[PDB]
């Protein structure tokens, strides 16, 4: 249909809360093929946001149940059958996102915020297929999540200002992913310590959108709190 | 919870 | 196997796969044998999620469309109404053949066979909601003939205090009152399933008091919300 | 909750 009527569509199924219709839609209107604007833009994170996260969260559950059961090997044959499914719906999921940004979402950027963005969000679907990957697998998922944070990290010292919340939530995201992903607690710390202070120093490059960037200096000051106890 | 949840920010 | 079945249920429920879960119990009740009380609730519980959530979708397009000033995007509305609806009747005809085929013919026990009585008196009336105004009277009375055989075996066979007579008294008054449109008929109903039940709080198990006296609260709420 | 859930009350 019409690129408008593909946006009104998901604007309903959001309202509905359907947002495996709504990730439906705004995966069309993406490929498409025109750059995105930010409205368009974050109907699609959202989108993929909800439809992701209930997987992991799921996965999370009956991950936890496989691995707390050591009683009957039938019980726990059946947890790993039904992990495995729900795997399976999420690697998917992952997939279609990471090729969405392959081939439309990154190219098609044209200012730095959208580029981190994206980036970043690259980032943040290899490391959900990293939490889930095998051993062989598994070095080189978590190598491609590095790669995006790296590259999307680089941009945002250059081009957007210490302040911005899509910097903040990037140095929030990639430290928690050399906390968690990586075992790497003194790069993690730093990661979160030095972009709290430079946004805490350049402080006059606030804004209407400064509630949002202090919340998530909070969040990344929090961190902190737990990491080094 | 609008510009944070979009914002995907790590659990 | 049964048990295996009921297994992936249960696990489903703790994932909140609740399509999964129906899925599950829909086969388990296939199997013919009459259901334990712990099945029971795994089936209720997997419909109540799965047809609640189309319900609940229902109502914010169907209140989006009916509060639109633009002819294009109203088409869009209505389209999209008209689809979850398909999958709401999908669901509650899933569930009302369920309950033709197995469940009220496999109940033994009154408090069973009203329980699932009142459960197709409640998915004919999700289905009254939804319907055109050509059928509508027909389900209407679909739903209220279930209710009112609830009704009738209930009064017979349990305590005035019993959780599920007592739910079904709250089900029954509300379909009258939004849905026949009687509020005087809900009224009476609910007041004399609350009256009944005061009159007899002795009939009452140490297991059962709170649920019962918070089921005596919200026909309460309703008499009082109904009155003004 | 639980007993009162699947009791599945009208709204």
């Amino acid at each position: 249909m019409d690129k408008n009527e593909l946006v009104q569509k998901a604007k309903l199924a959001e309202q509905a809360e359907r947002y495996d219709d709504m990730a439906a839609c705004m995966k069309s209107v993406t490929e498409q093929g025109a750059e995105l604007s930010n409205e368009e833009r974050n109907l699609l994170s959202v989108a993929y946001k909800n439809v992701v996260g209930a997987r992991r969260s799921s996965w999370r559950v009956v991950s936890s149940i496989e691995q707390k059961t050591e009683g009957a090997e039938k019980k726990q044959q059946m947890a790993r059958e039904y992990r495995e499914k729900i795997e399976t719906e999420l690697r998917d999921i992952c997939n279609d996102v990471l090729s969405l940004l392959e081939k439309f979402l990154i190219p098609n950027a044209s200012q730095a915020e959208s580029k981190v963005f994206y980036l970043k969000m690259k980032g943040d679907y290899y490391r959900y297929l990293a939490e889930v990957a095998a051993g062989d697998d598994k070095k080189g998922i978590v190598d491609q999540s590095q790669q995006a944070y790296q590259e999307a990290f680089e941009i945002s010292k250059k081009e957007m200002q210490p302040t911005h919340p899509i910097r903040l939530g990037l140095a929030l995201n990639f430290s928690v992913f050399y906390y968690e992903i990586l075992n790497s607690p003194e790069k993690a710390c730093s990661l979160a310590k030095t972009a709290f202070d430079e946004a805490i120093a350049e402080l006059d490059t606030l804004s209407e959108s400064y509630k949002d960037s202090t919340l998530i200096m909070q969040l990344l000051r929090d961190n902190l709190t737990l990491w080094t106890s | 919870q609008g510009x944070x949840d979009x914002l995907d920010l790590a659990x």
